[PDB]
């Protein structure tokens, strides 16, 4: 069932800045004391955030294009939007690739899927079972079907600090999958802190479809539910950056090239 | 895939569940996380 | 053996390592049709 409610509304494409997020490990190999070059679509420093103000008044999926690298941020409490389901068109006659959780363990499948106009998660407003999470509906002319680990993962409706940090990279690169993950503990009011952090590969998918467009899943409270916060949404852009890294092994200082002509002397 | 010549003593180091080389200035490993749990250096210039 | 086909109708030129099964009714600018309605074929085809 398109599961589809009534409160969502055209936005008014409210944008911020991206001084230094979105830095992750570019390979599975130790560096240390020097500047290090090379060039990858990363999201460009200072420039836009996508900010998707959604509270009660307002929820927030519309189509949403991956368009050639991308990243996801969100100032999470307790993990409310879940779910991930990458493909062309966005029906039953996209093989997609769902990307979910039993709240511990990642499910994912690649198939053709009933991909509704809204399907999600039922989840209540005090416990939190998800009623009405179907979407493993239909499945024929399928690819590919992927189980991880079961871990300690929270879904409820909460508020309060902006504690937990989704802060996701989803890269292609011929098919294969790659998923950054970072986790970095803060709190303003819901105006973006500025700073930045190693995002580190927990996964590849191989999979390779038509990866165009997609949707986020939230959690709907079986009237639905978002509260007073946002999302941070990039895309990634191919330039060419250089890297400070310590003697401890760590990301220290990225910075780019192309952003300024400063920072073009300064990788030169 | 690492054959080689040179000198293996441990590490003095802060390695990464992933991790694997270390390629000093370029392309060269460094070190090697042992496929059965150690994590050493690499000097491959023995004297010359 | 006409159990078995590929395709050879798209818009555009492939990406490395992707897999589409979409028997698209295939028309040059869009037109989901109804094969073989003029100018709405498939990509499907058998190997004989």
């Amino acid at each position: 069932r398109c599961t589809t409610f009534d409160d969502v509304q055209a936005p008014n494409y409210t944008q911020h800045t991206s001084s230094m997020r979105g830095v992750y490990y570019p390979d599975e190999i130790f560096r240390s004391d020097t500047l290090y070059l090379t060039q990858d679509l990363f999201l460009p420093f200072y420039s836009n955030v996508t900010g998707f103000h959604t509270i009660n008044h307002t929820f927030g999926n519309p189509v949403i294009p991956f368009k050639d690298g991308i990243y996801f941020a969100a100032t999470e409490k307790s993990n409310v939007v879940r779910g991930w389901v990458f493909g062309s068109t966005m029906n039953n006659k996209s093989q997609s690739v769902i990307i979910i959780n039993n709240s511990t363990n990642v499910v994912i499948r690649a198939c053709n899927f009933e991909l509704c106009d809204n399907p999600f998660f039922a989840v209540s407003k005090p416990m939190g079972t998800q009623t009405h999470t179907m979407i493993f509906d239909n499945a024929f002319n399928c690819t590919f079907e992927y189980i991880s680990d079961a871990f300690s993962l929270d879904v409820s409706e909460k508020s309060g600090n902006f504690k937990h940090l989704r802060e996701f990279v989803f890269k292609n690169k011929d098919g294969f999958l790659y998923v950054y993950k970072g986790y970095q503990p803060i709190d303003v009011v819901r105006d973006l802190p500025s700073g930045f952090n190693t995002l580190k590969p927990i996964f590849k998918l191989p999979l390779g479809i038509n990866i165009t467009n997609f949707r986020a899943i939230l959690t709907a409270f079986s009237i639905w539910g978002t509260s007073a916060a946002a999302y941070f949404v990039g895309y990634l852009k191919p330039t060419t950056f250089m890297l400070k890294y310590d003697e401890n092994g760590t990301i220290t200082d990225a910075v780019d090239c192309s952003q300024n002509p400063l920072a073009e002397l300064k990788c030169s | 895939g690492l054959t080689g010549t040179g000198v293996l003593t441990p590490s003095s180091k802060r390695f990464q569940p992933f991790q694997q080389f270390g390629r000093d200035v370029s392309d060269f490993t460094d070190s090697v996380r042992d496929p059965k749990t150690s994590e050493i250096l690499d000097i491959s210039p023995c004297s010359f | 053996n006409y159990n078995y086909k590929y395709r050879y109708l798209r818009h555009g030129k492939l990406r490395p390592f992707e897999r589409d099964i979409s028997n698209v009714p295939f028309s040059p600018d869009g037109k989901p049709c109804t094969p073989p309605a003029l100018n709405c074929y498939w990509p499907l085809n058998d190997y004989g």
